[PDB]
């Protein structure tokens, strides 16, 4: 005879992301090869890691200018892919389409200041701990911090560690959960010599072990 | 615990070459700037070299510029100081150190090695 | 002796109705009735890990957004959309919560009697939902907690009428 | 097709003027190929279908007493840029020019496009882009204005379908 | 670390609605919404190559003519005609354009802001079309371009409400 | 040609405890392992046997 | 029991150039061979290449 089958209830519908293929309608088509085409990228995070992009400081500029006032705090900016300073970044552009992330984030400092001006600076990262960031340039030494002087190089790279409770952290910082979300970076000027309009440009790229997890389509369409 | 182990020191003639090795153990080898410091007898520790951890870079002191070579191996967690064109002023103990900081000061580097003795014979 | 009917992975693998259904629903395993087989055997554990399969009876298309996605993402069809067939829809969902394991009791809060909002499986939306069933696959439980039977007011023991062939 | 080795030679030009009143985001462009007056222009007019790469050497003549940074890049399929994406010009091949550190850049690009051969009278794949990253700071001991150049030579010139003359 | 969810071949393999539908339609991938997942991740490439699968909801039969066929060929059933079933029709189309790869930005024209008309996959016709979905199979991308996130007017960062189990 | 099949009468309905799985909707999800978590019990009678409880 | 199947939505329609065959209705028919018949062409371009034709 013939095989008996049972038509299950609930299966068979169309789902936007089902893994089954369709039935061809026009066979025997051979397309010219696209071999040895320069500039082929297969992973978005590879492109994000390879090429850093600038940060957007206040007033809409990608450098921080030396300040001639008692506040040794050059500036602070939130470390979050949804922050105001990371708004014009490729990493944030990728991250807006995913729900969770985990890994390291790198920071690049480059001195476009004049050669005849020498100075000393430090950078300090503060995880979501104490209620107030250490605005004091000395209080931030107790954090995980680094020191660099523009006398051996004009480039200095600082890695931002991943510190949180769970394994994966949100990328889409919630309306609730006020107070410093997770992390801030503030940069101090230990000393400066004839640096009144000397510049300092900061750029951010993905770390070696960065990772994004859950693809969503969040925008308003 | 970030631990640094130095090796490769010894006695060597002036004008020769010697290579020092810094074996490092820990989860933070890939985020730390690593450089070398030399402590002459009766003198304080002084920066002699440093290598970055992202692009690779290089930076040598003026007294050793054009004569030294510092290299890192991330896969083996080893940092080496390739030394050439020896002079008698280089007789000192060489200390491997690292931190997120890149400076010429020595007090700013949290982690230090036990040091190795390098003697230059004229 | 045979001890297969008391298995933790076997007793949890069955459909159970979730009473509270809304046009927008956040799938949480703690919405089960507390006195049923699955509900009561689940409250007798501290932590748990599971996948899920759901049967939904809806009108129009059904959208699923994973854990952590904004609420405004439920109005876009880019997220997995299921087109309605005649009787109902069967889907299999993964585990998407950031934490390694979930929990049934929490001692305190999590913002700088109520579990944190991050203990869920996602969300679903349609023009309306009439019924919703959930199914725990490959379940595992940790740290047992007290399990209580029905009380006896003044009798020697509880009496329940059993099925009998009496005519 | 045949390769013409006489069309691959340099030709210095002028890009723009680098003063102090130009802030971040000042953009200058020069699509390639430009009006070459040598063998290459004769190939462009008296031949139809060509393919070739490029290489460029830009130089900003100045002194170390000035401060600033210049970004040079080779954008394929050039398009007008809104201010927001000017922060992301490092995705294209590029080098940084700053009188403090370096003086000359070097970018080599291959031929790429939808068609294997192109008519440069109609379509221009590559473009030379120079933008000011940080403003030119200067003092009484620094140069008040800096001139930038540009050497440029096609590489691997290949042509098919030779055409008649016009006389 | 796992980097599978950011794969270019994996993120492009999902259905996306095309808003503009007409009784006669020219299937072009540049009709996608620019701010969706697929649309925005596609505008961030210069060239691309892909097959296609489409879901169409039509009345009467559906005809498909490949790329380069005259418009008058849409009225003959010799070209692949699909007879309508109840819900909709699923078809798999090949890549038929003459060029090796397609493009999202063109610098200039092609006739002796607007791409050439030769960048398409074919055409479809029925007595009317109500909805049309497209799906990119075995996609590949070349030469990355800037990708921008939503702007922040005056806040520190964008705030979007996430799905929560709150009752 | 194609295979002939017979649609049986009475089969195909949904039963609350049927042993057949459903069709996935969201692939490639790798969850962090829950290895070496203390206090994992797989049988209820093992817990009942191990720890006595008081009478009333 | 019997095998469970799912009736997919969108498949099954008739397409003018689908590659699936039909069910025979009249079996065991042996036709005389058409071997060694002169002038058999299997490709149109072979005929086009072999014999030129005039211009107008």
């Amino acid at each position: 005879g013939i095989v008996p089958v049972a038509c299950s209830d609930g299966y068979g519908g169309l789902v936007t992301t089902d893994p089954k293929t369709a039935d061809p309608v026009y066979g025997k088509v051979y397309n010219p090869p696209r071999t040895n085409y320069p500039g082929r990228f297969t992973n978005l995070l590879d492109v994000a890691e390879a090429c850093p992009t600038f940060l957007c400081f206040d007033d809409g500029k990608p450098y921080v200018v030396t300040r001639e006032d008692e506040q040794r705090l050059l500036a602070k900016f939130d470390v979050s892919l949804a922050a105001k300073h990371m708004s014009n970044t490729y990493l944030s552009g990728i991250a807006q389409y995913y729900a969770q992330y985990s890994g390291t984030i790198n920071l690049h400092f480059m001195f476009t200041g004049s050669t005849d001006s020498k100075a000393r600076y430090m950078v300090a990262y503060v995880p979501p701990g104490v209620e107030t960031p250490p605005d004091t340039p000395e209080r931030a030494a107790h954090c995980i911090h680094a020191e660099w002087d523009t006398g051996l190089n004009s480039k200095f790279t600082f890695s931002i560690p991943y510190v949180s409770a769970a394994d994966y952290a949100y990328t889409a910082s919630d309306v609730a959960e006020t107070t410093n979300v997770q992390g801030w970076v503030c940069i101090y000027q230990i000393t400066h010599g004839k640096a009144q309009n000397d510049t300092l440009v900061v750029s951010v790229s993905a770390g070696k072990d960065f990772e994004l997890r859950l693809p969503i389509d969040p925008r308003t369409q | 615990q970030v631990q640094l182990q130095q090796s490769g020191g010894g006695l060597v003639q002036a004008g020769g070459s010697l290579r020092l090795s810094c074996a490092a153990s820990g989860r933070a080898f890939g985020y730390y700037y690593m450089g070398w410091f030399r402590q002459a007898p009766g003198k304080e520790r002084e920066f002699v070299a440093a290598i970055s951890w992202y692009d690779g870079s290089t930076s040598y002191a003026d007294s050793v510029k054009g004569r030294f070579t510092i290299s890192r191996d991330n896969a083996k967690n080893t940092v080496d100081l390739q030394m050439n064109s020896l002079k008698s002023e280089d007789t000192a103990v060489y200390y491997c150190a690292g931190d997120r900081s890149l400076t010429v000061v020595a007090s700013s580097w949290r982690y230090w090695g036990q040091g190795t003795q390098v003697t230059v014979s004229s | 002796q045979r001890r297969h009917h008391t298995d933790v992975g076997f007793i949890m693998d069955r459909f159970v109705k979730i009473n509270n259904t809304n046009p927008t629903h956040v799938i949480d395993l703690m919405q089960t009735h507390q006195h049923g087989l699955v509900g009561a055997l689940l409250r007798a554990a501290t932590y748990y890990f599971s996948d899920l399969e759901i049967v939904v009876r809806h009108e129009g298309n059904l959208t699923w957004v994973p854990n952590g996605a904004p609420e405004a993402a439920l109005s876009n069809a880019g997220n997995p959309t299921a087109y309605n067939k005649a009787p109902f829809t069967r889907l299999a969902l993964p585990y998407t919560a950031p934490h390694r394991v979930l929990a049934t009791v929490y001692n305190g809060t999590s913002k700088y009697t109520q579990l944190p909002a991050s203990f869920n499986f996602g969300a679903i939306r349609a023009t309306d939902i009439s019924e919703l069933l959930v199914r725990m696959k490959r379940a595992e439980l940790y740290c047992p907690r007290p399990l209580l039977a029905v009380e006896v007011t003044a009798q020697d023991r509880h009496k329940q009428k059993i099925i009998a062939p009496a005519k | 097709e045949t390769r013409v080795t006489q069309a691959e030679r340099f030709f210095k030009k002028h890009l723009f003027n680098w003063t102090t009143d130009k802030p971040f985001g000042h953009l200058e462009k020069l699509k390639l190929p430009t009006d070459h007056k040598g063998v290459y222009g004769h190939l462009v007019d008296s031949f139809a279908y060509m393919r070739n790469g490029w290489d460029v050497e830009v130089s900003a003549v100045g002194n170390q007493f000035n401060g600033g940074c210049l970004l040079v890049a080779m954008v394929p399929e050039w398009k007008k840029f809104t201010p927001r994406e000017k922060y992301q010009l490092t995705l294209f091949p590029h080098q940084f020019i700053s009188p403090r550190t370096n003086m000359t850049a070097h970018i080599t690009v291959p031929y790429l496009g939808v068609n294997r051969y192109d008519q440069y009278k109609k379509h221009k794949p590559w473009t030379l882009v120079v933008m000011v990253v940080s403003p030119l700071t200067t003092s009484s001991i620094g140069a008040t204005e800096i001139k930038v150049y540009a050497n440029i030579a096609p590489t691997h010139v290949h042509v098919a379908g030779e055409l008649p003359s016009k006389e």
